[PDB]
DNA sequence: TTAGAGCCGTCA
RNA sequence: UGACGGCUCUAA
């Protein structure tokens, strides 16, 4: 009986001053916004996976064609879309030098692989960045317990973007299962997997694909969201990470004060209010730092509720003109809101309010530009709510759609939940590998 | 006037870069026309050949990649253009944008390779300055630079086509209101009329033992079983607290808050919903932090209920629809289920291995959506319920909760185009015998495929 | 109440 | 060990 809300898609900004909503169509109309006219990106691999990856370069070049060229629209080349050079000639290409294989004696340590194979990859990356004197902007690794997070981690002191593919994904053609079929069959989707390495490879070798145009100046949409660490010797040690977002998306990251933040009876994450002072004060003097006047409101994110103590650790340090909101955002709980007629769910950006605190909101479903539900079965919603302070829910609603879409890592329509949140996932995962380093960098190129 | 481009293209077949050339050429400033770039009466005909490729076109560009020797559409165009060519005079009218690397030099066009063709086929890097060079040295007319009418020509194209639009309609929600509700709530508790030891989850009746404080939702002399030394004590001297205030969250007192209790009806609501499977006659699967509930083998008319198939046979395994409930009261009082795919070699006895269980579960759900899900969601409600109204969850004595089977109804005001038939794909129907007749073929063939 | 992990189809 | 979604099991 009751009544549903509707969100307009924010429309991206592209270069020469055009918006398109769909990221992928938009870009290959217009371009990205910064031209980085030097594509030089390197590759730093195995032989065999150099070849299919020299294989793959001139294919990006070629258009690459889903089967369903409708849903996941076409990959016409690199040159096309963004407008700048890249083959396999300009680059460096330097081999991984690991066609040894023998065999003296194994040891029963899964870690030591891991941690060798790791090692492996950043020694040669770092010997390359120092000696060589041209601009390489990016090291693609090629892979014949966990890998990605720890040599992230350690390239993540040294200042170097890197990326790490080719375990199956860049040849499935080829490299199909052990009963002749691909284990990770991409016939459906080749069109779309070239578009996401294409746009993500070009950010993080120093591009900017697109930002969003349609904002109110002096707004801040940090992130704020706990994490844990398995590997802490104390059962309530775990990892904080804040994440700084502007409204084009080059924000900084700042490692949050690790400490005993888990609470087993309780079951939730708080900090003491001492550094919570501090975290909120580094993030919003960074803000201003680039941006020479205090925002005029900080939409805080989460993803656990947060009490009071806490809360009053943040009033003062911001300053009266400000005002400051943390909105907690959920998805466990479900509200599967099925159509009355006909089999296309309901489509992203339609939203449940249950109070001016809590609501629903459906990030997912056919979009009216796609003919598609970006979901496998009828998709939930997320499940976000004003935690502490007074603000509008229809403003944080409308802005954590816009937020929703400013996914570089990936060139999808829109992502189901904020980058602010699988972004701080990634990064945190990636801190609890190597604690040690104290890590600032603005560049968001070293961690996707 | 004469400052427009022609193109040329297969616009049914495989042919889709035109869209973005043509977008790009209009962007870059030259004025483009092609077959989809005007899409309002129909796609082509003969206007284009009567007004454009005489008296408005510059160039005129072939789409000759598959077919551009063997369709109409394509030949019939250049017949007109290589005329219109003569009646110019001119040098250099049509160009062979060859996109197909698989056309052999001996698979050609006769009629295409009387001029030099650019080439597309290794990258667009080449072709795409490649017009934009040969158009200045021949001094094709050009529109100062502009990417805002590619903008803007591009969403006209689609608008139509796809957008949201603004028309109300309902949905079927995943909640099912509560609307009856015992009147009064009541905690048991002597410290000696039961002991701390026992088992308080295997009661008769929902109740559980918290560390100092008893719940319960029955008489004093329900409990005789379990454990005797219960029925001699009077009920005046329980801890009686009015249901209808005690959600609301009006009531409030020393030992527990409103909030304390909001948790423990949940907790109530929850652990009665076991009893009531043992009732309806259906099977139970012991799912991880909750209970899976599925009917049986062939228990309805023939593995269906209501012209729904709840249970039916993937290949080799038995796939049966089940739900699993939980009881939420925030925004009203509400009671929740996860719907399910339960899998099972035959019904005797279920796959012991739960990994096979969730892969074979992913893929039976695969090729399902909307409404094929939610007709079998409420379907499987319907028979759980002991009425048409509503169903009927023990949890008293004499008095027990009604859930109403029909969930809430929510409608919004943008949901799809306003043209049906959004996927025109397997509607037809034919005289079968048996669901997925011809279909289990496509699916088995492409499993050995690949 | 919440995480971490883990298989797996690619969106009628 | 491209990316998203989906549920599914794991404790605390
Ligand atoms: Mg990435």
């Amino acid at each position: 009986m009751k009544e549903l809300i509707y969100i307009e898609e924010p429309s991206i900004l592209f270069a020469h001053g055009q918006k398109c909503t769909d990221p992928r169509d938009g870009l290959a109309l217009f371009g990205p916004l910064n031209q980085i006219y030097g594509i030089k990106s390197g590759v730093v691999g195995t032989q065999k996976g150099l070849q299919i990856f020299k294989s793959y370069l001139d294919k990006i070049q070629k258009p690459i064609y889903n089967h369903n060229n409708i849903t996941r629209p076409m990959f016409p080349g690199f040159e096309a879309v963004f407008g700048c050079k890249w083959e396999s000639q300009n680059i460096v290409f330097k081999e991984i030098t690991d066609e040894e294989i023998r065999r003296y004696l194994f040891n029963a340590s899964t870690h030591k692989r891991t941690y060798d194979l790791v090692t492996l990859f950043n020694d040669k990356i770092i010997t390359a960045n120092k000696n060589d004197e041209e601009r390489v902007d990016v090291w693609f690794v090629i892979v014949p317990a966990q890998f990605h997070d720890q040599l992230k981690a350690r390239l993540l002191e040294h200042t170097i973007p890197t990326q790490i593919l080719r375990e199956s994904t860049l040849a499935w053609r080829d490299f199909k299962n052990t009963f002749g079929a691909p284990i990770r069959d991409f016939s459906k989707i080749e069109g779309h997997l070239a578009w996401t390495i294409s746009t993500a490879a070009y950010y993080k070798a120093g591009g900017k694909p697109w930002k969003l145009g349609d904002i109110r100046p002096g707004v801040c949409y940090l992130g704020l969201v706990y994490k844990k660490i398995e590997k802490s010797k104390n059962p309530q040690n775990a990892c904080c990470a804040a994440q700084m977002f502007l409204d084009n998306g080059d924000g900084t990251v700042f490692k949050g004060e690790v400490g005993p933040w888990y609470n087993p009876e309780k079951g939730e994450y708080h900090l003491k209010p001492k550094e919570a002072k501090a975290l909120l004060t580094q993030a919003l003097e960074s803000y201003k730092e680039q941006n020479k006047s205090y925002p005029k409101e900080v939409f805080i994110h989460a993803r656990t509720r947060f009490n009071d103590e806490e809360w009053n650790a943040f009033n003062e340090v911001t300053p009266k003109n400000t005002n400051l909101v943390g909105v907690t955002i959920t998805k466990s709980k479900p509200l599967k809101l099925y159509k009355t007629e006909g089999a296309f769910p309901i489509m992203r950006g339609n939203a449940y309010i249950v109070d001016e605190k809590k609501a629903f909101l459906w990030t997912l479903g056919f979009v009216p530009k796609l003919q598609s539900t970006l979901s496998m079965e009828v998709p939930n919603p997320i499940f976000i709510e004003i935690n502490k302070g007074e603000a509008e829910i229809q403003q944080v609603l409308k802005d954590i759609l816009a937020l929703t879409k400013l996914n570089y890592n990936a060139c999808i329509y829109a992502d189901g939940e904020p980058v602010t949140l699988r972004f701080a996932n990634k990064i945190g995962e990636i801190l609890t590998a190597s604690t040690e380093i104290k890590t600032p960098p603005l560049a968001f190129k070293y961690y996707i | 006037m004469r400052n427009k481009i022609f193109i040329s293209h297969a616009t049914p077949e495989d042919d889709d870069f035109t869209r973005w050339l043509s977008l790009k050429l209009i962007g870059l400033g030259y004025e483009v026309w092609c077959d989809i770039l005007f899409l309002d009466k129909g796609v082509d005909f003969w206007s284009t050949i009567e007004k454009e490729i005489r008296e408005n076109t510059c160039k005129f560009l072939i789409v000759s990649s598959t077919a551009g020797n063997k369709r109409e559409g394509v030949l019939k165009e250049l017949a007109v253009a290589t005329k219109v060519k003569k009646h110019l005079q001119d040098d250099m009218f049509i160009i062979p944008l060859a996109i197909d690397e698989n056309l052999s030099y001996d698979d050609i066009n006769i009629e295409i390779v009387r001029l030099n063709a650019i080439d597309f086929k290794k990258s667009w890097a080449k072709g795409l300055q490649d017009l934009l060079d040969a158009f200045e040295k021949q001094n094709v007319p050009k529109k100062p630079p502009d990417h805002s009418k590619s903008n803007l020509l591009y969403q006209q194209i689609f608008l139509h086509d796809k957008q949201a639009i603004e028309k109300e309609e309902t949905y079927d929600s995943n909640w099912f209101p509560i609307i009856s509700f015992p009147n009064e709530l009541r905690f048991h508790r002597y410290d000696w009329r039961l002991p701390k030891q026992f088992d308080v989850r295997t009661l008769a009746f929902p109740a559980i033992r918290y560390k100092e404080y008893l719940c319960t939702f029955a008489w004093e002399y329900d409990f005789i079983h379990q454990l005797p030394k219960t029925e001699t004590y009077n009920g005046q001297e329980s801890i009686r607290i009015s249901t209808s205030d005690i959600l609301s969250g009006r009531y409030d007192t020393d030992f527990i808050r409103n909030y304390e209790c909001q948790r423990l009806i949940v907790q109530l609501i929850n652990k009665a919903f076991e009893l009531r499977m043992k009732d309806k006659n259906v099977r139970e699967y012991q799912m991880s932090k909750t209970f899976a509930y599925w009917i049986e083998k062939g228990k309805l008319e023939k593995d269906k209920f209501e012209k729904i198939k709840l249970v039916g046979k993937q290949k080799n395994k038995y796939w049966h629809f089940g739900i699993s409930a939980a009881g939420k009261l925030y925004p009203s009082p509400v009671l929740m289920v996860s719907s399910h795919i339960i899998f099972t070699m035959d019904g005797i006895n279920l796959i012991k291995s739960k990994s096979i269980q969730h892969s074979s579960r992913r893929k039976q759900g695969k090729n399902w959506w909307n409404d094929k899900w939610r007709e079998k969601l409420l379907a499987f409600i319907r028979f759980l319920s002991d009425d048409q109204n509503a169903i009927y969850l023990n949890v008293g004595s004499e008095e027990k909760i009604l859930i109403s089977n029909k969930p809430l109804k929510f409608f919004g005001k943008m949901s799809y185009v306003t043209p049906s038939e959004v996927t025109l794909e397997e509607e037809s129907v034919l005289a079968d015998i048996n669901n997925f007749e011809e279909d289990t073929e496509d699916l088995d063939e492409l499993e050995d495929i690949e």
